[PDB]
RNA sequence: UCUUAUUUUUUUUCUAUUUUGCGCCGACC
DNA sequence: ACTGTCTGGACTGGTCGGCGCTATGATC
DNA sequence: GATCATATTGTCCAGACAGT
């Protein structure tokens, strides 16, 4: 890491002085340090700290920082005694699955089925555990469905605890290198995704800190490195990367257009530092990068990056919750709000200065209440500059409501599965497939269907991540999970296929079933195999939910051509007669239409001084900006790539 | 001359400065003494 | 093997060391080792069994003044033959003086220091506007340690 | 011209490096060290720092840039 | 970065030996700045006619400089005699100098038109008969210290200048004609503000700096006094040494004040392309700025050696001359009309990819001193325009009745035997006042002497040295006629304070042109102090007056101004002389002038960036242009990047 | 089935007025 | 307590006139 | 050819001091 002025000694001394003057001397404060945006206090006697629950809250309010009180390594119970004490203390209904110990910092990681019982009301159990264990606890949710990605990430974090702690200490030292500082100037530059779709990249530059947002890659023009990669030739980006001045990286949501280029920096050691995001976004973006490099490897092209730099990105990732305010820079405070696009999608709120400026980068988001995700947060404490997507900002971009699309899907399933067919719904592993299966489960809740649903591909991992993070879902799903004893994702009608034997058996069985396999636009995977093995069957119907790129198999099927030429392995081409039935219901998309964007602009509080439209076509962005300016009078801009706009 | 002001750099004292008429040889001797790490302190007296 | 010091003309210690090496090669001298660090100016070190061999080897060279009577302990010159970048030991916030480069004879303050690229970033104290510049780590010298 | 090797840190006048047999040569180098005896203490200090240096009598260096 | 200069030079030599006759004896072909230099052994067969040279220049798109090879060279003591015999005696040659390192002869003559030739054939004949490549410069009828110093610096530092020019030519032609992927305009200063202007043209290959200046008004605050050095793009450019060139629109402190600061700390080592009048006036103004900064007690921004380094790194470009300053960027300068040497910068990026026209300070109405601003370009896509007088109500009075009022006020002052004191700037309005007075006195209106004091003589000498940069009427008077308007006997210059005291004590009527409009420094304060108690005298203000200064205090009607006199005692100036304010001689474009320039520019630019003015004035001008003509207008703040292409 | 962060208005000009030292030798009072 | 020895400093002032000296062995 | 860091470390009188 780079070396800066690092005036954190005076700040730490002031924090220690305030702690001494506030926390009673019976606690015996020993060490005070910074781990990322967190303040870590090691005390000799924690038995005189959490006797009143208001003390931690008052200390956090006074210091304006998140406080993680941990015991000193000297006062550490034996791991077996601590583990048995924790297991005996918690209620049996908590169902603690795994317990891991870190004696370097004295931190216990408790993966449990019900984290609420372990934490308790206002953390009253979480502190009290230390009162009998003298270990600082941290609770995570064990998903009901076993997830390979989450387990691998947790194992990597636990095995690399020393390197992770050193990296966190370095990040915390870099963040608080200065006191509360007011920036002289704030600007934002679009290295990608400005007046275009994909490969988004935002750079917020002040006189002290430089923050990168939503760094991603474009897959539509991957053959051309200029149109697929963000602008690395930008002088500000070159100056930041060469000098190592990138303080933080924030990912809006897990997608190739917002997180594809993240491992590229770590592969070539271009940037090292913290990547702030939400845990679902981190897990889903790791899965997306893994499948992207798998696709690149199978296509015969050189892969963009290896899994090792993906693991490095995992080790350099800091997870934040919704509504949590954290210090990522001496002058910038980062908050993540609900977006409603996908699981873990976060609207970024950057508060720069002591009320000097506020920037809201929505990214991809939805305003209507979806069946799986809550509507986007349209209320902020302060707002001066708003950055919003313009993917559907056209004049005629008025999608049909979700009720009509749900009714169409339900009636299509009804008229197709009564003839013994098998409906195939190719969709992205992170996108609208989860909404589709939620709708199918809700329809099956009535009792009108008993067919199985097979989650071929990586849909099982996404569903497992969704189960592991139910607090990021919609209000109805959160209610049904927490205050009621039933899981919609744990329906017995959902089945998982691991290898080709089960999928071939269910293809050749002839029993009615619903197959949801991920291949993008049928570019490769289980979905193309299902289509090839179900092409001669005329009693089944295929469903297309996403846009079909030209020159792909999905577009060829949607065009109605009855002779699809498909290449095959070991030479030759597999060309066969197709009796598939094609349906197109583009209503489950997680992208807000023009009406939703205008409603979000109207209902946002407070009204921003300026609105910047990005992440969409040039004509769409210009039309949306002109419409907003004509309707509300807000000074709107639609800048192209490499455009710096000075805010304050 | 640029600032147009007379002040003592070792001490400050922008007010209590007096003009003394003496030989340039004496000034050279004082400079030689200062170069020889000797500090001559001129205690000024009124002419009357 | 005892270490002795040979005083030479400043700026041409390497030439005198090469001349002594050639004399030892072509004259059968019992010289064990010769060291000439770039940081040390005007002197070289000679590992030899005795000072007499040192003064005999340096004899006949007009650029070798004398040999110091004392013997240098090996711990004093142990740090000289150690792989260590010149940027090590430099922390931001102090004041340095730039020995060479386009900013010759200028004092500055260290802002960023990295050892991978063997370079350091300094802001000129005499500049009214703060404009950081990059300079080689071996081109600076510490004048006062501060954070 | 005068060039120094990057692997064994040997100082040579011609293109070929006759000690380590590598094809990397640097035009910028400091800290000339002259080795005349194998057992000499500075040669041993060079060996523990650079395992492929101070193998034969000649010219060497500690750092090459 | 990689360089393909060797391949380009090889292909240029191949084209030359394909086209240029073999008997000419081409030996070396190299790059000097933006020009291509070819050394020959037989110049007689090289330039038998100018058609071959013109064809070579058109095909290669280079400024061809054919010089004899240093293998053969006539002796200087004989070359001078052959040059004197060859040049007609009508052209008074004042100095002949020889550079033998690269074969060159500099001829400083009073009439360069005869030395250069009717169509340039005299230079070819001279370098054929004497084997010395000629370069002709003008001898100023009024001697100038700054121009002589610049010439001496360029002569005594021929080796360093040649090395710098060779390295600049190597850096410019590192690659062939390159189509930039993107073009960006960034404002490090002068955006929504007045002063400290700085423009950055950024491509994927080259970066160009434009009119780096300083803010005199906000000199107390370092944040606003200087262009933003904390810009990441500027930091990247200066740090990696990617600044290809610096272009100065016109010689002023807000456009060239901070130029020697880069050379003071060795932040820049490339060329500075500007017109010769701009160069000399910029060095004069920088020297004056350093002098008053050193007098005021604050630390000077830079040393005079930095100004000397700027002179050594300055490349002179005439009006309408297109030069390659970057692998994708060609630069040309047109007549801005604001001051002497003021140039509108036309940057042509790519092969028709984009065209930027930075006007800077300019005047559109045809003034007596200078020609109107050039509104015609071969291609125009982006227009960066000043907005100093961009307000709706900003309407300067016309020049005709303003000069009539000035003339009648001067006549009434001289009728009663008083003295006229005219504070003015060093350049700009002062020489316009001199021209108006000369025109009035040429018909016999006034026979009183006119005294120029405080560096106005230097500006007048610089103006005389470059008459081709003046207006059409002055060019006609100087070249075709034998009368020089600046060389009138009425114009007199002082030598010391004794002459000033003699002028003050003289009872005859006279006109005195001061040096400081604010009466802050120079002989203006002394003249005001010694002429104020006399009621017959008068003072005329031709420029805006700043609050807190003596000029504004005496303009506001204060009959008794208390000032710090000698012995540290307050002495009052009893102002009984008449006070007049005629601010119609400003060289900045009026709002009507800006609207006329926008309407009459050819071709119509795709976008207009309103800079160099107050934020409200810039916004008002941009809105007015957008509402009137429909052109997309922007008035961005500092640290704002606009992607043109 | 869940913890510990914050938020907003009062400083001005495009620039200026008579070569020492060192040392030697010789001569005079 | 005496006695020979080591170390340190000054050697009249002024004037006329002249003579003559105050870099060099590497480096590209 | 034109530059450039370095360029070595006579007598006599009076006061202080080891020696017997
Ligand atoms: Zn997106
Ligand atoms: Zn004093
Ligand atoms: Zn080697
Ligand atoms: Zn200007």
């Amino acid at each position: 890491m780079i070396r800066r002025e690092t005036f954190v000694d005076d700040i730490l001394k002031e924090i220690r002085e305030i702690i001494v003057q506030m926390v009673p001397r019976e606690a015996g404060i020993t060490d005070v340090e910074f781990e990322g945006p967190e303040l870590v206090i090691y005390v000799k006697n924690p038995e005189a700290m959490m006797k009143d629950g208001e003390l931690i809250k008052n200390l956090a309010k006074v210091l304006k920082k998140r406080i993680s009180v941990r015991p000193d390594p000297d006062i550490l119970l034996p791991p077996e005694k601590a583990e048995e004490l924790i297991k005996q203390l918690v209620p049996p209904e908590a169902e603690i699955t795994n317990i891991s110990f870190d004696p370097s910092v004295g931190e216990v990681l408790i993966e449990a089925r019900k984290p609420g019982l372990v934490i308790g009301k206002n953390g009253e159990t979480l502190r009290l555990i230390t009162q009998k264990v003298h270990w600082a606890p941290r609770v995570v949710r064990t998903p009901p469905i076993q997830s390979q990605t989450i387990y691998s990430i947790r194992s990597i974090l636990q095995t690399e605890s020393k390197d992770r702690r050193k990296f966190l200490r370095q990040v915390g030292r870099n963040i608080y290198r200065k006191s509360e500082y007011k920036s002289r100037w704030i600007r934002i530059t679009g290295l990608g995704g400005f007046r275009e779709v994909g490969r988004s990249a935002l750079l917020v530059q002040t006189d002290e800190s430089y923050v990168l947002v939503d760094f991603g890659v474009n897959i539509a023009a991957l053959k051309d490195p200029t149109k697929a990669y963000p602008h690395f030739d930008a002088p500000e980006f070159r100056y930041v990367l060469d000098e190592g001045l990138l303080d933080a990286i924030i990912i809006t949501h897990a997608a190739l257009d917002h997180s594809g280029m993240l491992p590229y920096l770590f592969r070539y050691k271009l940037f090292d530092g913290p990547i702030y995001t939400t845990p679902p976004t981190r897990d889903l973006m790791t899965l997306l990068q893994q499948d992207f490099i798998e696709i690149q490897h199978m296509n015969g092209v050189e892969p963009l990056y290896r899994p090792k730099d993906i693991k490095e990105v995992i080790k350099h990732t800091i997870t934040l919750d919704y509504g949590e305010v954290r210090d990522i820079a001496p002058d910038i405070r980062l908050t993540l709000h609900n977006a409603g696009h996908i699981l873990g999608s976060s609207i970024v709120h950057l508060h720069i200065g002591n009320g000097l400026h506020n920037i809201a980068i929505t990214g991809d988001f939805k305003f209507i209440p979806t069946r799986l995700f809550e509507p986007a947060v349209s209320r902020f404490p302060r707002l001066e500059t708003l950055v919003m997507e313009s993917t559907y900002g056209g004049s005629n971009d008025y999608q049909m409501p979700r009720e009509e699309a749900e009714k169409r899907l339900i009636e299509v399933i009804h008229q197709t599965l009564k003839r013994g067919g098998k409906v195939l719904i190719p969709a992205m592993a992170v996108g609208r497939a989860q909404e589709i299966m939620m709708v199918l489960e809700e329809y099956a809740r009535v009792g009108g269907i008993e067919v199985p649903i097979y989650l071929d591909g990586m849909i099982w991992e996404a569903t497992a991540i969704h189960t592991a993070y139910p607090e990021y879902l919609s209000k109805h799903i959160r209610e049904q999970i927490f205050h009621e004893g039933y899981n919609p994702f744990l329906n017995p009608i959902f089945k998982s296929v691991a290898n080709s034997r089960e999928r071939q058996d269910i293809i050749d069985s002839g029993e009615p079933a619903i197959i949801i396999a991920t291949s993008g636009m049928l570019v490769g995977g289980p979905s193309v195999e299902y289509f090839k093995q179900l092409a001669p069957d005329p009693k089944n119907s295929i469903i297309f939910v996403s846009y079909q790129a030209e020159g792909t198999l999905g577009r060829q099927v949607q065009r109605g051509l009855r002779e699809i030429p498909i290449v095959g392995e070991d030479g030759r081409t597999e060309v066969i007669n197709v009796n598939m039935e094609v349906h197109t219901i583009d209503g489950f998309s997680g992208a807000a239409d023009r009406r939703e964007l205008m409603s979000y602009v109207a209902r946002v509080r407070p009204r921003p001084e300026r609105i910047i439209t990005v992440h969409g076509e040039a004509h769409k962005c210009l039309d949306l900006s002109s419409s907003i300016h004509k309707k509300f009078g807000i000074s709107t801009r639609a800048p192209n790539n490499l455009d710096a706009i000075r805010l304050k | 001359k640029r600032r147009g002001k007379v002040y003592c750099p070792v001490c400050g004292e922008d007010e209590r400065i007096s003009k003394v008429e003496m030989s340039y040889a004496f000034k050279l001797l004082l400079d030689e003494l200062k170069a020889m790490v000797i500090r001559p302190s001129l205690r000024l007296k009124d002419r009357v | 093997g005892k270490i002795f010091t040979v005083s030479v003309t400043v700026g041409q210690e390497t030439t005198t060391a090469n001349l002594i090496y050639s004399k030892a090669k072509t004259y059968n001298l019992p010289l064990y080792a010769i060291l000439s660090p770039s940081k040390v100016k005007g002197y070289i070190f000679i590992e030899a069994p005795n000072k007499s061999a040192v003064e005999e080897a340096i004899r006949g060279i007009r650029h070798a003044k004398r040999v110091l009577p004392g013997e240098i302990p090996f711990s004093e010159i142990e740090h000289f033959l150690e792989e260590k970048p010149a940027v090590s030991g430099f922390e931001p916030g102090d004041i340095v003086e730039l020995i060479a480069g386009p900013f010759k004879g200028e004092k500055a303050k260290v802002v960023r220091v990295d050892e991978s690229k063997d370079e350091i970033v300094v802001e000129l104290v005499s500049s009214v506007v703060p404009i950081p510049v990059t300079v080689r780590g071996e081109y600076v010298r510490l004048i006062s340690k501060r954070q | 011209k005068e060039r120094a090797c990057r692997h064994c840190h040997y100082i040579t006048t011609e293109d070929r490096c006759p000690v380590c047999g590598s094809r990397d040569l640097s035009d910028d180098w400091f800290d000339l060290v002259i080795v005349l005896d194998v057992e000499s203490r500075i040669a041993k200090k060079l060996r523990e720092s650079i395992p492929e240096a101070a193998k034969v009598p000649g010219k060497y260096a500690i750092r090459v840039r």
